[PDB]
């Protein structure tokens, strides 16, 4: 476009891809692999941090000497988030938590803060506003963690239309909150989870495509396992609040029309294949349903 | 449908390309007078095959080897293409 | 004359006459013994007669050269037998040195000398690592200097300086992974080779 | 004592400031742009001309073993003056 | 001293018209989609290409071969060359048949009203080279020139 | 003992060089030009075999210049053209030769600058 | 052309010397993956191995083949033992770097790569 | 507007008046997103249903061996003949050479320095013009 956004350069790790981006919540599980698939291919990924500088060291690498910068902010401050994205071809919103605090609730975090990032992004001449709500989240779900999130899916479009939205199904990866939960201690609860990179690649793949300019995606993956068959399979392999445990038994869907992965540039990896590496920290084939 | 081209590959001096050189001095002008707006073209490398390409409408082409072919047969070889 | 590293003419003849002593005694597989102005000896031979000259030089009174120092491999990628492989020895008894060099293609293996000089246990092996020049009868050939998954033979003049891989840590797999080579500064090949031969009577006519 | 872009960023000796539409300014966020205010082109015109005698002279940078190899100049130009590429001094002939 | 021109007012990206009507910046796959789709519409002889200037003979053949499969052969160039007889034919009408080295091996020239000095200045050096060293005499037609 | 064979003498498996820098890599064999600034000509007499060039992008942080192909700065000095092709074919690379450009032996007679008849009568001595 | 032979004669004697090596690598996928943990189960490890021997089938020279056995034995001698690590054995796969488009049309949307 | 490269930035093959076809070995890669000219037309084909049988640079050269095989012989001249055929072919033509002074477009030094899309676009040339018109 201008002169130096250009993706002239092969491969990665000293290249360029014009994917100058601002991933917010990339300090825990999900965004670190996002920055990995960005920072490897050559992409000046900003990372706004509001936590310890030591809790972000593992982000210093997977970043090739300038493509990874850092800066301070706080979600309860107008115009700092604006300052963070004055220079942003792209924006990504991974923010979220599985529990309310004295300061922040499910309500404040998934909805009110993306609302300002949404307005903040449009006040600059941005292009893309990749957001991450979660699947199983129309409204009136049995918990509260999800019924708030869908409002953000309503309240973004009234701020920044034509915004990618990924509502994926459950995620598994090393250092997760999902498999490790089960590991460290039931029919009518069935769930097709999704490997992390298979989510991360699409997002990285979604920030360059000509399509995906408002289309709501949902990354699900194969092998719709049954819980009781799966939870014992973990036990077969290895050898807490309301709105989270309430979120466990809610998990039930079927895909109506939604795009998914293979119409984005991804080959989804099943669970059983890359499942040992995460459960290897607890050491000494499950049944599927289509419905 | 139509031919819309003729072209000529030869060697400037060799036994193999002989007859083409005879073909030119002996008939070339009259064919170009019979076929004025027909885009002919004629070229003479050193050690090439004496070949003859000719297009059609959908960029389709054929080849006719004419190694050691005398003038009379080259002309029939040309008119069978202008058949 | 002050600044010319005085020649010391005498030992040229010692190493020249002794240079003849090894030729006529061993005319097989021996071509052009020579000597540089630097009074240091060089003996070019054929690969099929490697050991019997070494063992003359490890085991003979007038050539006690029972101590090996190097075994390199010099590239000349313009001839047939590009790899000049070089030996160089020493007398503790006679107080002098020698050089006994040979040749090979990228595949014309050379029988080893470890029965003669076990000093060459690893000097031989780096050449296998660094040039891909196999040796017969060498115990436990294997890599020395390169990674345990490094293809190639880098001291070859065909292998670029910065090679064909660079490593790093891709956190998604928790490993030190490799992907292709992607610099930031591009080593800048200079044309520091001026005209003006600088060394006449020492040169190549067409 | 430098000149500044309308976006508000500092210009170097050279006109070097990034345009508005440039993601490069990120690196200055919560930092600042290092710059030397001592433009040589401003300092050097703030130096008087040494109006010497004979048309040809030697120059030095304040110490013969300590800068500006001994180049000479032909100071025949009464219109302009003569410079030395090392320094930025200027000279006249006095006549 | 033309290389300075190679970094001055130079194109970078595949641009295309705007719904407003002016030009903008897009991708290759954004643009060529607009082209081959149009190519499939107009075919046969409503189609032509103008080479000229500074072009390969690799693109010319492919560019030819492209319009060769749309029944359109109107491939033209900027400056004219005659065609009323054997124009493109007979490669002795658009060449230096004479070896430019052979210009030394020549006692006479008729320059027709063009400037070697300004069109290919270095056909003029082999003239002036063969004007001084070996004898030579030239006669020119039209446009008195220095 | 010995064995007979007449084959192309491939080596391309013994180097790594996985797939890209084998096939899609032209090679230029030539006698380098005389750097016309200098009248010196020792850079000739040789058969340097440098390879084609590819992307040299600009490192967006420093302004540095960077690359992907390590196989770009790859000079190789040979002594005869007949040996060069044998070396590059031995690794399967699509050589592209340029021949020598010998300069002619020219007659340059000092006195002919000072002719009565002729047209080479120089000025300024 | 009356060359010196090494370790074998015309190819079809060197082709069993090959199989002595596949006779080891085929039985040393399961020993590695367990002793030093990995992700591959056993099979795609064996697919990769044969995918390397079905790269060098184009060879036609005994001397070359008698050489390529050796470098396989080294990596085997490095693999049979623990001298490697989980990063060296799992290095062949090219797991991470995206395979470029083998076609033409996608090959130049990025890269001046003929 | 499909940005193509320039002679410094492609492996092309131009030719001179003599017919001594020659080559442009590449030095730089073009800026931004621009690509090579022929490299496009292969795509403009394949995006449609059309498809040329090319996947490299050499195929394109092998095409030239089929069209007019002078464009591969580097530094050599396709030594030509057969002009009299044109003259016979052309003597039958008959036209009018009107009574004007034939003049070229290049007439002095100031109309030299600016031509054909490159020299136009540089200051270093117009400095000559800016100097020569004074
Ligand atoms: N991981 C999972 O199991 C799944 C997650 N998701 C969604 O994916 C996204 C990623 O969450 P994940 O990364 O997995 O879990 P994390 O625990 O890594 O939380 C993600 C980030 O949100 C940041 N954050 C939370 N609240 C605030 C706040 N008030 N102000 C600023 N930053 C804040 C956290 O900062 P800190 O680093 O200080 O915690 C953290 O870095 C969320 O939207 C989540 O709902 C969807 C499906 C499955
Ligand atoms: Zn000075």
């Amino acid at each position: 476009l201008h002169h130096a956004v250009i993706p002239h350069g092969k491969g990665g790790r000293s290249s360029v891809s014009g994917v100058v981006a601002t991933v917010f919540g990339a300090t825990g599980f999900l965004g670190r692999y996002v920055v990995n698939h960005l920072g490897r291919m050559g992409s000046q990924v900003i990372i706004p941090y509001r936590c310890d500088v030591y809790d972000i060291m593992h982000l210093r690498l997977m970043g090739d000497l300038g493509q990874l910068t850092f800066l301070e902010w706080d979600a309860r401050d107008k115009d700092s988030i604006r300052k963070a994205v004055q220079h942003s071809n792209v924006v990504i919103n991974l923010i979220g938590r599985e529990w309310e605090t004295r300061n922040f609730d499910f309500e404040d975090v998934f909805v009110n803060i993306p609302r300002a990032i949404a307005q903040a992004s449009k006040e600059a001449g941005v292009e893309r506003f990749i957001h991450v709500s979660h699947l199983n989240a129309s409204m009136k779900s049995s918990s509260k963690s999800l019924r708030s999130k869908a409002v953000g899916e309503k309240e973004v479009r009234s701020v920044f239309p034509e915004a990618i939205i990924i509502r994926p199904s459950d995620i598994f990866g090393r250092e997760d909150r999902f498999l490790n939960h089960f590991a460290n201690y039931g029919f009518k609860t069935v769930k097709q989870p999704v490997y992390v990179a298979d989510v991360s690649k699409g997002i990285v793949n979604a920030t360059k495509d000509p399509d995906a300019v408002g289309k709501t995606f949902a990354f699900t993956g194969p092998n719709r396992y049954l819980l009781f068959h799966l939870v014992k399979y973990i036990f077969g392999m290895t050898h807490t609040t309301k709105d989270k445990v309430e979120r466990i038994h809610i998990s039930d869907v079927m895909p109506t029309d939604l795009p998914g992965l293979e119409d984005l540039g991804v080959q989804p990896t099943p669970l059983e294949l890359k499942s040992i590496e995460v459960l290897r920290r607890h050491r000494t084939p499950a049944k599927t349903v289509n419905y | 449908l139509g031919l819309r081209e003729i072209r000529v590959h030869l060697c400037q001096r060799s036994p193999g390309s002989q007859g083409v050189r005879d073909f030119i001095v002996q008939r070339y002008v009259e064919l170009k007078k019979a076929h004025p707006n027909l885009p002919i073209l004629i070229r003479e490398c050193s050690e090439v095959q004496p070949k003859l390409w000719a297009r059609y409408a959908f960029g389709q082409e054929k080849t006719v080897s004419l190694n050691n072919l005398s003038a009379d047969e080259v002309t029939r070889a040309m008119q069978n293409v202008l058949s | 004359r002050p600044t010319v590293r005085p020649r010391s003419d005498v030992t040229h003849k010692q190493l020249s006459a002794f240079g003849e002593y090894v030729a006529e005694i061993l005319p097989k597989y021996v071509q052009q013994v020579q000597v540089s102005c630097l009074d240091e000896l060089e003996i070019c031979i054929h690969p099929d007669g490697v050991i019997p000259t070494l063992t003359f030089l490890r085991d003979h009174t007038n050539a006690q050269f029972k101590s090996l120092a190097d075994l390199t491999a010099v590239d000349v990628p313009t001839r047939q037998n590009r790899f000049e492989i070089v030996y160089n020895l020493l007398s503790l008894r006679f107080n002098s040195r020698i050089r006994v060099k040979t040749y090979a293609d990228e595949l014309t293996p050379i029988d080893s000398i470890v029965s003669v000089h076990i000093a060459a246990n690893w000097y031989e092996r780096e050449v296998w690592d660094m040039f891909g020049v196999f040796f017969f009868n060498h115990p436990d050939l294997r890599r020395i200097l390169t990674d345990y998954g490094f293809e190639g033979h880098p001291f070859r003049k065909d292998f670029p300086l910065t090679g064909y891989v660079e490593l790093r840590y891709d956190d998604e797999v928790k490993r030190v992974v490799a992907e292709p080579v992607e610099l930031a500064q591009e080593f800048r090949k200079f044309d520091l080779n001026s005209p003006w031969e600088a060394f006449p009577a020492y040169r190549q006519p067409p | 004592g430098v000149q500044v872009s309308p976006s508000g960023e500092k210009i170097t000796h050279t006109g070097q400031v990034y345009d508005e539409k440039d993601y490069r300014r990120v690196r200055f966020v919560d930092r600042q742009k290092e710059v030397n205010e001592n433009f040589a082109i401003d300092l050097i015109a703030q130096q008087p001309v040494n109006e010497v005698e004979h048309r040809i002279i030697a120059c030095d940078g304040g110490g013969g073993a300590l800068g500006h190899p001994k180049v000479y100049i032909n100071l025949d130009k009464e219109t302009k003056t003569g410079t030395c590429g090392y320094c930025g001094l200027q000279f006249k002939q006095h006549h | 001293f033309a290389y300075d021109g190679l970094k001055r007012q130079r194109l970078t990206e595949p641009m295309v018209r705007n719904e407003k009507g002016l030009l903008t910046y897009t991708s290759w796959e954004d643009a060529l989609s607009r082209v081959a789709g149009m190519l499939q519409n107009f075919e046969g002889n409503a189609v032509a290409a103008i080479a000229g200037g500074l072009v390969d003979a690799e693109a010319l053949v492919a560019l030819k071969d492209l319009l060769n499969k749309v029944d359109s052969d109107n491939l033209c160039t900027e400056e004219i060359f005659p065609t009323e007889g054997a124009g493109t034919d007979l490669r002795s009408n658009y060449l230096l048949n004479t070896t430019i080295a052979g210009v030394e091996e020549a006692d006479v020239v008729l320059l027709v009203g063009t400037n070697p000095r300004f069109e290919a200045p270095l056909f003029n050096a082999r003239i002036r080279k063969s004007w001084l060293h070996n004898d030579l005499k030239v006669a020119l037609i039209g446009s008195p020139v220095d | 003992q010995l064995i007979t064979v007449d084959e192309k003498l491939d080596i391309t498996t013994l180097t790594g060089v996985p797939e890209e820098h084998i096939k899609t890599r032209k090679v230029r064999i030539f006698v380098p030009a005389r750097n016309n600034m200098q009248s010196g000509v020792n850079n000739t007499k040789k058969w340097k075999m440098e390879f084609d060039t590819r992307e040299r992008w600009e490192n967006p942080l420093m302004g540095w210049a960077s690359t992907a192909d390590p196989l770009s700065n790859m000079v190789l000095t040979f002594s005869a053209k007949e040996d060069a092709i044998a070396f590059a074919e031995k690794n399967g690379w699509s050589y592209d030769v340029e021949e020598k450009k010998v300069p002619k032996p020219k007659s340059k007679s000092y006195g002919a600058n000072f002719s009565w008849n002729k047209r080479t009568r120089v000025s300024t001595k | 052309t009356s060359v010196k032979p090494i370790f074998s004669r015309d190819l079809n004697e060197a082709k069993r010397r090959v199989r002595e090596l596949y006779r080891a690598w085929y039985r040393e996928v399961p020993n590695t993956v367990h002793l030093m943990q990995l992700d591959i189960t056993v099979k795609q490890g064996r697919d990769k191995v044969r995918e390397m021997f079905m790269k060098n089938a184009h060879v036609t020279d005994p001397r070359v083949v008698d050489l390529l056995v050796i470098k396989g034995k080294m990596e085997l001698q490095e693999t049979i033992k623990v001298w490697k690590q989980r990063t060296h054995v799992m290095r062949f796969f090219h797991e991470t770097e995206t395979p470029r488009p083998k076609d033409f049309l996608s090959k130049f949307y990025m890269g001046h790569d003929p | 507007i499909l940005p193509g490269a320039a002679y410094t930035e492609k492996s092309a093959t131009y030719v001179n008046t003599e017919g001594r076809a020659q080559q442009t070995k590449v030095a730089v890669t073009p800026p931004g997103l621009a690509r090579e000219d022929w490299k496009i037309i292969r795509a403009l084909s394949e995006i449609a249903g059309i498809t040329l049988p090319y996947d490299t640079l050499d195929q394109v050269r092998n095409r030239l061996e089929e069209v007019s095989p002078n464009l591969v012989r580097y530094d050599d001249i396709e030594e030509t003949n057969y002009f009299q055929q044109a003259s016979e072919l052309a003597k039958l033509v008959n036209q009018e050479v009107l009574a004007d002074p034939l003049v070229p477009p290049q007439l002095t030094i100031k109309d030299f320095y600016m031509t054909d899309s490159i020299s136009r676009a540089s200051q270093t040339m117009a400095k000559c013009v800016k100097a020569v018109t004074e």
